[PDB]
């Protein structure tokens, strides 16, 4: 399969520089345009730009005094790089390929998006503690258990349950923001009560901004 | 200047779905992308009307001058989403404003949950209370948090997930907030839900440490 994956999340200070990363794997990639697009939080996409490999770039006006796109030949990896960062930055950006290959067959491929968050303020990794099923998780010989993840900077926080394995039946929840200036989420499932006493549920819970993955097990209250 | 319209919708299953853009010039193509929550966007029609590889055949695209059209001809629970238009004009790529694709579906009522901060959490100087409200519809619940039948305000904060891809419900999460010192001072913790599903106020309560 073809992927494109990117750097992970960060925070920056404001006036500082930072530079996305974004790995194409499974095609060729040399001759087709790589694409920049930014969404700024839930706001729409604009398009920032594209980069020839085989090596010229166009620039939409208005990034063309804020970003600079590169390539690495040998490594299948495009650069996007923001300088001079301000709060109006903040923002998911995407790298992305449209185009018809040697076989001729249109494709369209984005990453999976890279959210740069302009502040002051330090990152900071959450501390999760579990939901813990009870009798007043039972409902109907299904019973409710989950994970809160607790005081983390900058968002995202991605989740998911015994490594993938668990996918139905969860909800994780948009994030809070704190009065404290740092965020909160949950994320819950639902599973049969008669699985309890037996079946394990760990909660993974990534924050790439600093660095930290956190499993925590979840089980009934002694 | 590119314009898209309506900026949101709610539809049934199995309804005609239908967005406009109307755009600068008719000599390039419009495409169209579909971005479900958390996701990058995915191309579903290329050149105004090609269907992308993979896509379903209920999604369409067609234009007429400077006007195109994209339909979904029969609506399902997966195509919830926000829509995007895209066209090249004037030396750039330029994205549509975007419609938000919401479901119409029949009332269900919330599962309600209540958990316990842990002790971990407890004896590290802060509780966390949490209230689970599970799968329901419409959007609209009223959660109240009570203490020793004491109404709290200020100290809880909710957060709702986007609509479900299978069954079209919503999910609610709220927390109470409250210093370890305040929470050992006081013994009946409930949650009070509020939704129009319910024929009256459902309770969850917990007693502390027990």
């Amino acid at each position: 399969q073809v992927q494109l994956v990117q750097s992970g999340a960060e925070v920056k200070k404001p006036g500082a520089s930072v530079k996305v990363s974004c790995k194409a794997s499974g095609y060729t990639f040399t001759s087709h345009w790589m694409h920049w697009v930014r969404q700024a939080p839930g706001q729409g996409l604009e398009w920032i730009g594209e980069f020839n490999p085989s090596g010229r770039t166009n620039y939409n006006e208005k990034f063309k005094s804020k970003a600079t796109m590169t390539v690495d030949t040998s490594t299948n990896t495009a650069y996007m790089e923001l300088s001079s960062l301000r709060s109006e930055d903040t923002a998911v950006y995407y790298c992305a390929s449209r185009d018809y290959d040697y076989d001729g067959r249109y494709f369209d491929y984005w990453g999976q998006g890279t959210l740069v968050t302009v502040s002051s303020a330090s990152t900071k990794g959450p501390s999760v503690f579990p939901l813990a099923p009870s009798s007043k998780s039972t409902s109907g010989g299904t019973a409710a258990l989950g994970c809160l993840v607790k005081d983390y900077f900058p968002e995202p926080v991605t989740v998911s349950w015994n490594s993938g394995a668990l996918t139905s039946g969860v909800h994780t929840f948009p994030a809070v923001l704190q009065s404290s200036g740092l965020y909160s989420l949950s994320s819950v499932v639902t599973v049969p009560s008669s699985s309890l006493g037996t079946q394990t549920y760990i909660c993974n819970v990534n924050h790439k901004p600093s660095n930290t993955k956190v499993d925590k097990k979840v089980e009934p209250k002694s | 200047q590119m314009t898209q319209s309506p900026s949101s919708l709610s539809a049934s299953v199995g309804d005609r779905v239908t967005i406009t853009c109307s755009a600068s010039s008719s000599v390039t193509y419009m495409y169209w992308y579909q971005q479900k929550p958390g996701k990058a966007p995915k191309l579903l029609i290329y050149d105004t009307s090609n269907l992308a590889s993979g896509v379903p055949s209920r999604f369409s695209g067609s234009g007429s001058g400077t006007d195109y059209t994209f339909t979904i001809s029969s609506l399902q629970p997966e195509d919830i989403a926000t829509y995007y238009c895209q066209q090249w004009s004037s030396h750039i790529f330029t994205f549509g404003q975007g419609t938000k694709v919401e479901i119409k579906r029949t009332v269900a009522a919330p599962s309600v949950f209540i958990f316990p901060p842990s002790d971990e959490q407890l004896k590290s100087g802060t509780a966390s209370v949490v209230c689970l409200l599970n799968n329901f519809y419409p959007r609209e619940a009223k959660v109240q948090w009570k203490v020793d039948n004491a109404l709290q305000s200020g100290n809880s904060q909710e957060s709702v997930t986007e609509q479900d891809s299978k069954d079209s419900t919503y999910s609610l999460s709220s927390t109470l907030t409250l210093s370890k010192a305040d929470y050992e001072k006081h013994k009946v913790y409930a949650c009070e839900v509020t939704h129009q599903g319910l024929s009256s106020p459902v309770t969850k309560s917990f007693n502390r440490g027990e």
